[PDB]
């Protein structure tokens, strides 16, 4: 111990020389078969024929293959789309003014891919993979296909863990599970992205709470939107810190529209990451009603003839292909999950549309958003009489499955009962007492814009509205009553409704006496 | 154990840890055992990738171990930490450093027809006050010409560039005649000896004013970080810095079975030592088994 | 000898053949694929070419790689070998259980049987679901339809359907899940699993279904012709071996829908709505197979999806033709939670005649529809005036007809995991005699609410008086449990306490992971 040396002494120590030499050690062994294994691969050319509207016919190419990737030599990069018996059909990726007729397209030899990994958590990608925030390359990242098979039947298993989106409009009456995809469909300016962003940033509050196994990593695609608006969301994934957990797949509307159709895809397999590797994930593409209307610029301009407004025929397959890889896969393959939320974005409320009525049959829930609800005051504008989830009571919170069975049952009976008292012709004492108590429930739905309620504090305010906690207090102070009845209610309680998980006979009533020592407004 | 390009570059090294392993090496050699043969093999790109990761194992021991003349007065500091670092590029394998950013240059320039391309492609080298002026100086003549000059010497297309870029090179700062002359050489060592005593001058100018611009930003970012860092109150800055160096020790544990990670423990317990050495008698400094 | 892939737009392939071009319908497999891809000859495009759809993805195809014609349609397994197995449309085991057995393989292509071998025989399938077995009846050996939007219940109605006639029956059954969800496809077979109708390993012999896949993750030539690949199946279990089928068929819609989105990349110029000049010729194709013959007898459940709530869109409109019995699921039934949210007016049957099912089911069937249906037009003036005028038998009308549309709904065995409830199986006998004593004023003495999700007549009395019993002792609990309890609520703190901690790693562990499935494979 004590007099080491003079010659120990003398190194300086925290200098790298061993990560430099863990470099060389495992370097030089692998560039040396690197080149005692190099054969310069032939590459076929091909000549464009014509260019225009970011579409170049590519004479040649003779093995080149559906789908594949190809390299013109003004850098910019094409996809071969449709292989006719004279010409190759080629979308580019990027502007199409740089291609002249005559320029030389050379064949990667692969189909699209994309790096996908834990090296992508943080990062701001294109509609390909490259990351647009200046950040440098993506480190620890690894390339796959951006069309993979969804898995079969056999490689899955029942959608059962919840997804709590922490929108207490949403987690009560149309809950969420795991490798359910939920159809966030609405009007123009209704809370379609904030539905979908309260469902990132909960997960990032939910991720400090959970094991390491059970975490939600999210992805967002933004597909056509400003690129102005795509940086409104990463200031805010950043100053609340769910850009940690989430990649964001960026195909603005300036992008080529092969770009913002194969973004959607880059963003499925980056999030298929964490699905094929035991974790779970959540990707959000919003708006695929501008994914199809870049798909219908290449049909229409790779003269594939129009069907329906003016859709390829192929439309319905776009999305399915796309939609059917968010799955819960078996426990064989790793029990990894993606959960899937589509935007579409409708006209005037017309969901009869060719877009809207493909992913409606897609989808399992549907999110339906109405701007008549919005205006109201009712934010999130929920539809709760069309909005549906077909995993249901299966993977929903134990804890509100009973507390939220009575709260659809009620609003149901609110809905007629509006319609008809709205004349103002007579009213009946307990016809008076469904549409006194579904306001309550109304307002109760409400919410702010950012902020996401965890699940047990969602749960106990449903609680104290169903339970008739929250009758004599007056209508327009039920979304300020129930901050005491999240203040006031002690903090403890709600540990034991996150660990149980379910409202034991020993917590209700201890809750509906911790319900009876608050100060309500109003009253 | 070194693998016997590891030990012939460590011949010429002088740190502490490469002359240990030198030492170990001779002494297994004395006790009957033999060298093993060297590698004939590894053709040109394999054998600049292993010079290139086998100077960095001379240099980085010993960049640590120079001290930095921070905060000093006088120039004689600032060319002992040049000497240094010259000392230690010659002990690592490479030469010169005219000789070897030269050598840089005619590396990146053996497909070069223009003088376009040269600008360009030795960009990376050249600072950006000194390729924009002569890219401006380039535009000058080739608006002159209507013909893109060319990387040839004895085409006076290229000369009524050169003789603009000599002026911009003497606007710059650096005489270029006694430097073209000192590469160009003469025949009498007694009139070659007179320019070979004028680029050393600015040669030494050159490499001082380069340690001390390092120097001062060095200087610079050090007081930044203090003045950053004078700017918290004190549990802030010991809950940071143990936070940090938390995360550091864990990202070193959690390596287990690589070089560098028991090698970096060991030296955090060697840290250690030195602590618990000076904390049992601090007015002789560490225990130094003589 | 064989030919070459010349054009790949989609997934429509020009395969060119030099010499003895395929017959139209011939499967043809690419060699050279990554996966099996198999082409299937669709027309003969002229210049030694013919046109196929692929069964398979056609993301990797080259122009000119070597197409093999085999000769004949896809041919798929069928027999007892397939009992069990889950196939493709190509009939590849898509279960990860060994090969198939595959006793007499099978074109799926046929003609429709004739018409003189048909069987004008009508004998009704009891159902256990009472507005089916009330209103619209099914015929035991007809083709059935469930039509509908998305939403309304056509899955959970044809599983009701699945455990209610296949779980015991004389027979066999055949799923054929046509462009459906691949999520209720795995959980139709873990259901089918769980209920010994399919059992896995040494035990596959006794199984009594199989199942045919075809869903939406497939391309448009895969999704149109499982569902002939399902026909093959119940084609043998009916031609060869003479015994009764069921077959269900969830979202014949995507037949058609298949078939539309190849449609004009085939080189046939757009009909209405969106879909294909061919779409009669190709659902008749596909409907007039599925028939009880002299041999043996098919029962098809066929759900159909309306596009947009749309009955009149082509699709739906032209299946209608096909069906003897039509149950149409409605939307506002769904809304108001009456469940099975079968319309009862818009659902009909070939059944409901007096000569076949007799005049006391014919008129008690017959009596409800007028009662709900006069109820409707009292309902515009209901929303309106509020049942202030109307003459004590209109109000009688409307009593009755809720009581009715109560009386309608019913919980299915499979949607306990849905509401609450177990689920109830109603004979006939009970659904005649419960709908005959409400529509003949019997039960006026019981609340409307007690007919609501109940097994039968018995069973409103039974919820009847339990709701007398709850709300005449809601004043139970006004006087206690609020202090001074028994203890058996611990205190708070108490309850926090065993709360076991589960450890939070902060690490995320990710870029360890990944480098460690690096140095893995
Ligand atoms: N729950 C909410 N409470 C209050 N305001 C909301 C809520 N949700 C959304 N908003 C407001 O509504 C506006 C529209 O929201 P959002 O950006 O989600 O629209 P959108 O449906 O995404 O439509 P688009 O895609 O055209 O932007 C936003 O400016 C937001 O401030
Ligand atoms: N008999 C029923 N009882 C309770 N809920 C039902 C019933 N039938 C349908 N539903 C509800 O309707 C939702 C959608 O039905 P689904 O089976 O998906 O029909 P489809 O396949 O036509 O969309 C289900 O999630 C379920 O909640
Ligand atoms: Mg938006
Ligand atoms: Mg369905």
């Amino acid at each position: 111990a004590d007099a080491k040396a003079l010659d120990e002494l003398r190194k300086p120590k925290f200098s790298s020389k061993y990560l430099i030499q863990h470099v060389s050690q495992k370097l030089i062994p692998a560039v040396k078969e690197w080149e005692k294994s190099y054969q310069p691969p032939v590459i076929h050319l091909g000549r464009v024929l014509s260019v225009g509207d970011g579409i170049a016919r590519v004479y040649g190419l003779k093995s080149v293959q559906a789908g594949e990737l190809v390299c013109f030599d003004s850098g910019v990069k094409g996809m071969a789309l449709n292989l006719q018996a004279d010409h190759v059909g080629v979308v580019v990726f990027g502007n199409d003014s740089v291609i002249h007729q005559g320029d030389l397209v050379y064949r990667t030899g692969q189909i699209v891919n994309v790096p996908i990994g834990p090296g992508t958590l943080g990062r701001v990608t294109d509609g390909l993979g490259q990351p647009i925030d200046g950040k440098g390359p993506l480190t620890n990242v690894r390339s796959s296909l951006v069309e993979v098979k969804a898995p079969g039947i056999i490689a899955r298993q029942s959608v059962r863990e919840p997804l709590f989106t922490g929108v207490k409009a949403v987690d009560a009456l149309v809950p969420i599970g795991r490798g359910q995809r939920e159809l966030i469909i609405g009007d123009r300016q209704t809370g379609k992205t904030a539905v979908a962003i309260d469902a990132i940033i909960h997960q990032k509050n939910c991720n400090e709470q959970v094991p390491k196994a059970q975490r939600v990593y999210c992805v967002y695609v933004a597909v056509g939107q400003k690129r102005s608006t795509v940086a409104q969301l990463v200031k805010l994934f950043t100053q609340t810190g769910a850009m940690r957990y989430t990649i964001m797949v960026s195909a603005t509307a300036s992008d080529a529209a092969p770009l913002q159709f194969l973004a959607p895809y880059s963003g499925c397999a980056m999030a298929e990451y964490f699905r094929d590797t035991g974790k779970h994930g959540l990707i959000i593409y919003d708006d695929l009603s501008k994914q199809s209307v870049a798909y219908r610029q290449m049909s229409l301009l790779l003269r594939r003839p129009p069907g329906r407004e003016a859709f390829p025929g192929d439309v319905f397959y776009l999305h399915s292909r796309l939609l059917e890889r968010a799955a819960k896969l078996s426990k064989e393959l790793g029990g990894g999950s993606l959960t899937a939320f589509p935007v579409i974005e409708t006209q005037a409320g017309d969901v009869s549309a060719y877009i809207a009525t493909n992913v409606i049959s897609i989808t399992d829930g549907q999110i339906f958003l109405e701007t008549e609800l919005f205006y109201k005051g009712i934010r999130p504008a929920l539809n709760v009489g069309l909005s549906v989830s077909r995993v249901g009571s299966a993977a929903q919170f134990p804890g509100m499955k009973q507390v939220a069975g009575t709260l659809k049952l009620e609003l149901a009976q609110y809905r007629e009962v509006a319609a008809f008292a709205q004349f103002g012709s007579d009213l009946d004492a307990a016809t008076q007492y469904v549409l006194e108590r579904g306001a309550r429930l109304t307002e109760m739905l409400k919410q702010k814009q950012f902020a996401p309620i965890p699940i047990e504090r969602q749960t106990v305010a449903v609680y104290a509205a169903t339970k008739g906690f929250l009758d004599k207090v007056r209508v327009q102070d039920i979304v300020a009553a129930e901050e005491a009845v999240i203040s006031q209610v002690n903090p403890a309680v709600f540990k034991i409704l996150k660990a149980n998980g379910k409202i034991t006979p020993a917590l209700d009533a201890h809750l509906k006496a911790e319900l009876r020592k608050v100060k309500l407004p109003g009253a | 154990a070194v693998s016997k390009k590891e030990v012939l570059y460590f011949l010429s090294s002088k740190d502490a840890e490469s002359s240990t392993a030198v030492k170990s090496y001779l002494k297994s050699l004395y006790a009957g055992a033999q060298v093993e043969a060297t590698e004939t093999d590894a053709s040109e790109l394999i054998a600049q990738l292993e010079k290139k990761y086998l100077s960095a194992q001379v240099v980085e021991p010993g960049v640590h171990n120079i001290a930095l003349p921070l905060g000093e007065s006088g120039s004689a500091p600032v060319k002992r930490y040049a000497a240094e670092l010259f000392n230690l590029g010659a002990q690592a394998g490479f030469e010169c450093p005219f000789i070897e950013v030269s050598k840089k240059f005619g590396q990146e320039t053996a497909t070069s027809e223009t003088v376009k391309d040269v600008l360009n492609k030795t960009k990376s080298y050249v600072s950006a006050d000194y390729n924009a002026a002569l890219n401006e100086v380039l535009s000058s003549v080739e608006a002159e010409i209507n013909g893109p000059v060319l990387f040839d010497g004895k085409t006076e297309g290229f000369k009524k560039f050169a003789a603009k870029a000599k002026a911009v090179a003497v606007s710059r700062g650096l005489p270029a005649d006694t430097i073209l002359a000192y590469c160009a050489g003469s025949a009498n060592e007694d009139a070659a000896d007179k320019v070979s005593k004028e680029f050393f001058t600015w040669f030494e100018s050159a490499y001082t004013a380069d340690a001390a611009a390092e120097v001062k930003a060095i200087e610079a970012e050090a007081a930044s970080i203090l003045d950053r860092h004078l700017a918290k109150p004190v549990a802030q800055i010991r809950k940071e810095q143990a936070s940090a160096y938390a995360s550091l020790l864990k990202r070193a544990e959690t390596a287990k079975g690589a070089k560098w990670a028991e090698k970096y423990l060991e030296d955090v317990k060697a840290v250690q030592w030195f602590d618990a050495s000076v904390a049992e008698a601090p007015a002789s400094g560490p225990k130094v088994a003589a | 000898d064989a030919g070459y892939v010349s054009q790949v737009i989609g997934p429509v392939v020009d395969v060119r053949f030099d010499g003895e071009l395929p017959s139209i319908l011939s499967s043809l497999e690419v060699e050279g694929h990554s996966v099996r891809l198999v082409l299937e000859v669709a027309q003969h495009m002229g210049d030694n070419t013919v046109r196929c759809i692929a069964m398979d993805s056609t993301d990797g195809l080259v122009r000119g790689q070597k197409v093999v014609d085999t000769g004949s349609p896809i041919k798929v397994p069928v027999g007892r070998g397939t009992l069990g197995r889950i196939m493709n449309v190509i009939g590849e085991p898509v279960d990860e259980q060994g090969p198939i057995d595959a006793a007499d393989i099978w074109s799926i292509h046929r003609e429709a049987p004739e018409f003189t071998e048909q069987s004008t025989e009508q004998e009704i399938l009891v159902t256990g679901i009472k507005v089916v077995d009330l209103l619209a009846p099914y015929q035991r050996g007809g083709k059935i339809g469930l039509f509908g939007g998305a939403g309304v219940g056509k899955t959970v109605l044809i599983m009701e359907l699945i455990n209610n006639v296949a779980k015991a029956h004389g027979g066999f059954s055949v799923f054929a899940g046509v462009g459906e969800r691949t999520r209720e496809g795995n959980d139709l077979y873990r259901e089918m699993i769980e209920s010994g109708v399919i059992k896995l390993g040494a035990e596959r012999g006794n199984s009594k279904c199989t199942l045919v896949y075809g869903q939406m993750n497939e391309p448009p030539g895969a999704r149109a012709r499982v569902a002939l690949t399902g026909l093959t199946v119940a084609e043998y279990f009916r031609d060869i071996e003479g015994q009764d089928v069921l077959l269900f068929v969830d979202n014949i819609f995507r037949f058609t829908q298949a078939n539309s989105e190849v449609s004009a990349l085939l080189g046939r110029i757009p009909s209405a709505v969106g879909y294909q000049p061919t779409l009669a010729t190709d659902l008749g194709g596909l409907q007039e197979r599925i028939t009880t013959t002299t041999k043996g007898s098919i029962t098809s459940v066929q759900a159909v999806y309306v596009p947009a709530d749309d009955l009149t869109d082509p699709a739906p409109a032209t299946t209608f033709a096909h069906l003897d019995a039509t149950t149409v699921l409605s939307r506002s039934i769904a809304e108001l939670g009456i469940y099975p949210a079968v319309d009862p007016l818009d659902s009909t049957s070939r059944m409901l005649n007096p000569n076949v099912i007799g005049a006391e089911h014919y008129n008690v069937a017959r009596g409800v529809q007028k009662v709900l249906q006069d109820y409707k037009n009292l309902q515009d003036i209901i929303a309106i005036l509020g049942m202030d005028e109307l003459s004590e038998e209109d109000k009688l009308t409307v009593a009755r007809a809720r009581k009715i549309q109560r009386f309608l709904s019913q919980p299915f065995q499979v949607a306990e995991v849905f509401t609450g409830t177990p689920g109830k199986y109603v004979d006939l006998a009970d659904t005649i005699s419960g709908f005959q004593g409400v529509l003949t004023g019997k039960y006026d003495d019981l609340p409307e609410m007690a007919f609501y999700m109940v097994g039968d007549i018995k069973e409103v009395k039974e919820k009847a008086d339990k709701m007398a019993k709850d709300i005449a002792s809601r004043k139970e609990a006004d006087n206690k449990k609020v202090s001074e309890e028994l203890k058996d609520i611990p205190s708070l703190d108490k309850l926090v306490s065993e709360i076991k901690e589960v450890v939070i790693e902060e690490d995320d562990g990710l870029e360890e992971d990944f480098k460690a499935e690096a140095l893995s494979s």
